[PDB]
């Protein structure tokens, strides 16, 4: 599954639901600290809508269980991650993923 | 992968302009240690963007200015074809003229 | 080093006799003078009538009453007798030995700072 | 297995594409095989700088130290800009150690961005994490959030028991640091990045503790030294801003814990000549006279009943007439004075036996006496005044008296405070004599001056009787890209401080260790004494004065060097203006300057002719072009960083040789160390620190776990190595084991007690400590343990080591006997095999890659290819690296502008900085360290390897391989690319 650790307080009331569009500024490193993703350098929030399973299930669950204005950390196991069928060019297939999200602009 | 085309275009235009000014000034510290290292990557990027088509009409007008202000003028700065340049820069600017 | 203690000075009514002994165990050198200090609860610690070896007694403004003092150099003990008890006499009494003799030191800050205090004992007047 | 080379990268590039045809299968195979690992290949990313500021309050207890030991301070966080410039703002508060905590711009542990709590010499508290040894441990708190605006941080430190505790907004922090090293002094420190606003609170007139201090703790404002004043300052620096511009600063002098304890000399135990009963009696009489005069001036009178209020002298006699409790006191006073005088190495006695007759006293009018009457005439002593030697004698007497008083106070429990609190048994004068202000020194010295004047007036016979070098020497040089080979050049150096500056021209091969002028590489001038230094200091010109400027001059057309001072040419002894003649060009020359401890100075190049002073006088009209005049960018400079780092052993070391024989039968491959010059002239012996070039890493998850059994060989996780210590090498003061990548200690007398180790104990909601993890920089066997295991044995000492990557327990063994030295580590940690040796023989040590029964040799964990090969191997990559004390580092072009002021008595000192500053950091995977990308200018091999790596990236991404392009987007970022294009240096 996915492990939940808050980093900053948020609203805590209006949780996102299915059919809503959410933008996030996330940063993802390996289990050993090898960074692979950073939405900060892309200069563009990452957009996703819950229900289309376009993103991995661990990220979807973690985004759903948080509220807006709250920065948090996610630890995703290989089961909820890509698993043994990941990209052969960025990360090893079997590696727990640590993400630092801050969900904002709930829609 | 997608990178902001207009932002990259403006960045390239500004850095090309500053590189042209630096080259026009007789400085004993070329960017990267050589005139080739100072201009050839710049010219390659400019040609790539130009064939990509991102450059607008005004931007191409400015490019013509920094190539040659007196020849490319519409009814001071030193033309890019004027100062002595190495063979790689020569090839790149020949590609631009092509 | 020089560990000192007051013994006595319990609670009694007005005019009660109180024997406070004061003894300092330590190096016998620089043991020529000493005194007693009085600190009312929440007030400054002033000076009780001091005594120095040779039975040299020196009084102050806080001696209005019976403030008897007697020293013995052989056993190095000094006894303060508190027989006159007044409402303003309730205080913690400390006992302090010092090299400075007769309250004077032709040396300055070092010897002056060369003093030894004690734990002391609380005396209350009823 | 064969290190980093570019030929194999060229081979891979050839494999990728050929004849304008891209082999997608080969490209994808190469991608899968190397990209996901993110190891054995250089990595780059953009980071932010970190700056740390301390409160200039140093506290630390020792044997007899005057420090109170219990301290408490508070920090206000008012403005935070989270995720500024696409990066989270760094902000930490904690304590740091005076020695071992040397933060520098960039070059942090692991990747860049170091701060408090990233090194074992410092401890910091994050918003919800505790930082120590670059380890992040989240902390449970009633409110778990990062440092936010309007936040209160309380930090308390106890030295009696080694405790550091924290509290957030009145809620205590459930994690503390214990069992830390008490060597040195501790000071508050805050580390921060751009976009912060903090305020210090130390109590007293300064600031205000919004929360009451814990019982038994004292505010930090009272720990300021009497001559010191409260003022914020950075931890350490090598440059500063000033009216002329960049002013380089040298090493900074710092105090030690041993300084805080008084160290007097016993004097009463010393016997004295029989002059005490004759002349010391007269001196005591003089003391009586002067004291009586002091009372007379003060208005004290002669009343036989001693009363201070009524101003009555108990004796009430002109002669002191004091009894034994009084007379003896003054006599023993004078006797102790003479004992101290003799203990200072001076004589005690009489040398004229007639000068006392010449003394005639000073008669005074009758107004001096009153009441019963005491007018002791001051015995005139103008016949012999105090020589400077006598003044030094008085100073040392006062120092000794203050030290004996202070040792008595510390024995009876006196702790220094800025304020005076007798009920709390705290005085401002409890600091040592040399730490006292001039007023207390005068009060402890005046009477002793009078006594010494009495001695003189009578005319007595009294007569008067490596790593530190690296830390106290700093050197600055250029980028080496401007190595002039011909022409005439001029550059100026203003010596703001009179101290020892060494300025001159040096060859590009200047070793950081070698001092300027000690070798033929550098022709320098040292005007502290005013001589030119080259293979020795030879007189040349005159020494300068604070504020002077030196016009260094070189002409390679004439092969000479000229030094001018304030427009005046320094002129040699023989009559030649040139400092040196016939200076061959060789490999060119560069400006060089070296600063001493506690020194500042401005180094002006020829960039600004207008600011170049005296150039028209000397430099101009002689053809000497100002150096780097046409440069538009500032001349990048390199500073001699004094930081121990492990580097490979040079093959040309005159004293140490590495043999590396391997492939023997019944003996595993090994690496031998020999002393080339042992038992010969100039055979220097000193402590040596060695390690292997590659580490081994533990498993990410610590989930337990004759002829050797193959199944046990496959199943086993342990790895083994051995060390052969030859006869003649000291079995003590030697260590074998495993060190962290960031471990570095250049101690000349290193000990296993000298390693850095702190136990972070994690309290729960009930206050019970859990997760008591001991962060230690090293783990190896003690030399006393080695010698106990065991003249030196002729049989070579065998030192085996067993590492268990699955569970994390660490085992050691000596001569086939398992030594009691054992350890436990954390998952996802890598260690280097290290040997520390004190050479005492021609043949000292020999590292050995060996296996044992059902034990897998190190090479399997060391290299992935041989992970399942039982045969022990020693690939050429595995080499021995020695601890290098000093290495060269490049100064950043720009520095953060931090403004610190004192807002008021309520807000305290406010620190604010809001200018962003970013740089590209290049990280080494195996060494777990990073360096600036611009530093690769002088590192051609790494630059070439990185360039070939970029070429390999282009090859694998060539011909529209979009999947490979997306894969490479992770390794190389758009922001990194844009910063590279906008980079100028």
């Amino acid at each position: 599954g996915v492990e939940i650790e808050t980093i900053s307080p948020g609203d805590g009331r209006t949780f996102p639901k299915k059919g809503q569009t959410c933008v996030v500024h996330y940063t993802g490193m390996l289990q050993n600290g090898k960074k692979f993703d950073s939405s900060r350098d892309r200069n563009k929030p990452f957009k996703f809508r819950i229900g289309k399973q376009e993103v991995i299930k661990g990220f979807e669950e973690g985004a759903a269980q948080m509220s807006l204005g709250q920065r948090a950390k996610l630890t995703c196991t290989p089961d909820v991650a890509y698993g043994a069928t990941g990209h052969p060019g960025v990360i090893p297939p079997n590696a727990t993923l640590i993400f630092d999200v801050e969900l904002l602009n709930l829609e | 992968p997608a990178i902001p085309l207009e932002a990259l275009r403006d960045k390239a235009l500004r850095m090309l302009g500053e590189a042209v000014r630096d080259g026009g000034q007789h400085a004993r510290d070329p960017v990267g240690g050589s005139v080739e290292f100072q201009f050839v990557p710049v010219l390659k990027l400019v040609s790539t963007l130009l064939v990509m088509g991102i450059f607008g009409d005004e931007d191409v007008k400015q490019i013509l200015k920094m190539i040659e202000p007196e020849v490319f003028t519409e009814e001071l700065e030193e033309g890019l074809l004027q100062m002595k340049l190495p063979e790689s820069v020569k090839l790149q600017m020949c590609n631009l003229l092509e | 080093q020089v560990q000192l203690q007051e013994s006595g000075g319990g609670l009694m009514q007005a005019g009660g006799s109180l024997r406070l002994s004061c003894t300092a165990s330590g190096s016998i050198f620089s043991i020529n003078s000493m005194g007693w200090y009085r600190q009312a609860p929440g007030k400054q610690r002033e000076l009780v009538a001091t005594i120095t070896s040779g039975n040299s007694i020196n009084y102050a403004d806080s001696v209005k009453g019976r403030f008897t003092i007697s020293r013995d150099n052989a056993k190095n003990t000094v006894y303060l007798q508190m027989n006159s008890l007044k409402p303003e006499d309730t205080a913690v009494y400390y006992c302090n030995a010092d090299r400075v003799p007769n309250g004077y030191n032709p040396w300055g800050t070092p010897n002056d700072e060369y003093d030894y205090w004690g734990q002391g004992t609380q005396v209350t007047v009823s | 297995k064969h290190g980093r080379n570019h030929k194999v990268l060229d081979v891979l590039c050839s494999l990728c594409v050929c004849n304008g045809v891209a082999v997608r299968s080969n490209q994808d195979l190469i991608t899968e095989n190397l990209l996901p690992g993110r190891e054995l290949l250089l990595q780059t990313n953009l980071i932010n700088y970190v700056t740390s500021i301390r409160p200039n309050i140093f506290v630390g207890r020792a044997e007899g130290s005057t420090q109170y030991g219990k301290w408490y301070f508070e920090v206000m966080v008012d403005e935070v800009v989270p995720f500024l410039t696409a990066q989270a703002t760094h902000l930490r508060v904690g304590w740091a150690l005076t020695e071992g905590y040397s933060p520098y711009p960039g070059g942090g542990e692991g990747w860049g961005g170091n701060g408090v709590g990233d090194d074992l010499y410092s401890y910091g508290f994050d918003g919800l994490h505790l930082w120590t040894g670059h380890v992040a441990r989240p902390v449970t708190s009633p409110g778990q959030h990062l440092l936010a605006p309007e936040d209160v941080v309380s930090c308390c430190l106890d030295l009696s028991v080694p405790s550091i505790s924290f509290r957030i907004n009145g809620c205590p922090v459930q994690g503390v640091f214990e069992a830390f090293n008490l060597d040195g002094l501790f000071f508050p420190v805050v580390s921060f990045s751009a976009g912060v606003k903090v305020r210090f609170l130390l109590g007293g007139r300064h600031g205000e503790f919004k929360f009451l201090p814990p019982p038994g703790y004292a505010p930090c404002h009272e720990a300021v030294l009497p001559r010191e004043r409260l003022r914020l300052e950075p931890i350490k620096e090598y440059r500063r801003e000033g009216p002329r511009g960049p002013h380089l600063v040298g090493p900074s002098r710092c105090l030690s814990h041993t300084d805080f304890v008084p160290c007097p000399v016993d004097t009463v135990q010393i016997v004295l000549p029989p002059h005490l009963e004759r002349i010391r009696e007269k001196l005591a009489e003089n003391i009586h006279e002067l004291w009586a005069l002091t009372r007379i001036e003060q208005g004290w009178t002669y009343g036989p009943v001693r009363d201070d209020n009524k101003r009555l002298h108990p004796c009430l006699v002109n002669f002191h007439s004091l009894p034994e409790p009084e007379r003896n006191y003054n006599l023993q006073m004078s006797g102790e004075t003479l004992k101290t005088l003799l203990a200072l190495g001076c004589h005690v006695g009489m040398a004229d036996e007639k000068a006392e007759d010449n003394l005639k006293k000073t008669k005074l009018p009758k107004t001096y006496m009153m009441s019963n009457g005491y007018k002791p005439a001051p015995l005139d002593l103008s016949h012999v005044r105090l020589t400077p030697a006598q003044t030094t004698l008085v100073d040392r007497l006062a120092e000794n008296g203050h030290n004996v008083w202070a040792r008595d106070r510390v024995a009876q429990g006196w702790s220094y405070s800025a304020v005076q609190d007798i009920p709390a048994r705290r005085n401002p004068r409890l600091v040592p004599y040399r730490l006292l202000d001039e007023a207390t020194k005068r009060s402890n010295r005046d009477s002793l001056c009078q006594a010494v004047r009495t001695l003189l007036g009578y005319g007595y016979n009294i007569e008067p009787p490596n790593q530190s070098r690296w830390d106290r020497v700093r050197i600055f040089r250029a980028e080496k890209s401007y190595t002039v080979q011909s022409g005439r050049w001029y550059f100026e150096f203003e010596a703001v401080t009179t101290g020892e500056m060494r300025v001159g021209w040096a060859r590009p091969e200047l070793r950081p260790d070698v001092e300027l002028g000690a070798d033929e590489l550098a022709y320098v001038f040292n005007g502290h004494r005013g001589q030119r230094w080259h293979l020795g200091s030879e007189p040349f010109g005159r020494p300068w004065q604070s504020g002077d400027v030196v016009g260094c001059m070189i002409d390679l057309t004439e092969n000479t060097i000229i030094f001018t001072l304030n427009g005046e040419v320094l002129m040699s002894d023989s009559g030649s203006e040139t400092a040196f003649r016939e200076i061959e060009i060789g490999d060119g020359f560069l400006p060089v300057c070296s600063l001493g401890p506690g020194q500042v100075g401005h180094l002006n190049l020829g960039q600004d002719v207008s600011s170049l002073r005296f150039f028209a006088i000397c430099g101009l009209q002689e053809g000497f072009e100002p150096f780097a005049i046409n440069m538009q960018r500032p001349v990048t400079t390199w500073f001699s960083k004094s930081l121990p780092q492990f580097e490979p052993v040079p093959p040309e070391h005159p004293h140490y040789e590495v043999a590396r024989m391997d492939g023997t039968v019944d003996t595993p491959p090994c690496l031998r160390l020999a002393h080339r010059t042992w038992g010969s002239q100039n055979s220097l012996v000193e402590m040596l620190f060695l390690r292997l070039s590659l580490p081994v890493q533990f498993h990410q998850h610590f989930r337990c776990t004759n002829r050797d059994d193959p199944e046990i060989i496959l199943n086993t996780t342990t790895y083994y190595y051995s060390v052969r210590v030859f006869a003649g090498q000291e079995p003590s003061c030697v260590w074998v084991g495993w060190v962290t990548p960031d471990y570095h200690q250049h101690d000349m007398n290193f000990d296993l007690s000298k390693v850095r180790a702190v136990t972070v104990t994690m309290g729960d909601e009930q206050g019970n400590v859990h997760s008591s993890l001991k962060c230690s920089n090293c783990y190896m066997v003690w030399g006393g343990d080695f010698v106990s295991p065991g003249r030196i044995s002729h049989t070579d000492l065998v030192i085996g080591c067993l590492v268990d990557l699955a569970t994390g327990l660490m085992t050691f063994t000596a001569n086939g006997k398992e030594s009691n030295t054992f350890f436990q580590v954390e998952p996802n940690t890598k260690l280097f095999p290290a040997v520390f040796v004190l050479p005492t023989h021609q043949n000292v040590i020999q590292f050995e890659l060996g296996k044992q029964k059902n034990i897998m040799p190190l090479s399997a964990a060391m290299f992935l290819s041989e992970r399942k090969n039982p045969a022990p191997q020693c690939p050429p990559r595995l080499e021995v690296q020695m601890l290098m004390p000093v290495s060269w580092s490049r100064m950043p072009n720009h520095f953060l502008q931090v403004e610190t002021r004192r807002a008021g008595e309520r807000l305290g000192w406010a620190v604010q900085c809001q200018d962003p500053l970013t740089m590209m950091a290049l990280h080494i995977p195996e060494e777990n360290r990073c360096m600036d990308i611009l530093e690769l200018s002088e590192r051609l091999d790494l630059q070439r390897f990185h360039s070939h790596t970029l070429r390999l990236y282009r090859a694998v991404c060539a011909l529209g391989n979009n999947r490979v392009a997306h894969a490479l987007c992770s390794h190389v970022d758009q922001a990194q690319l844009l910063h590279a294009l906008e980079d100028a240096h």
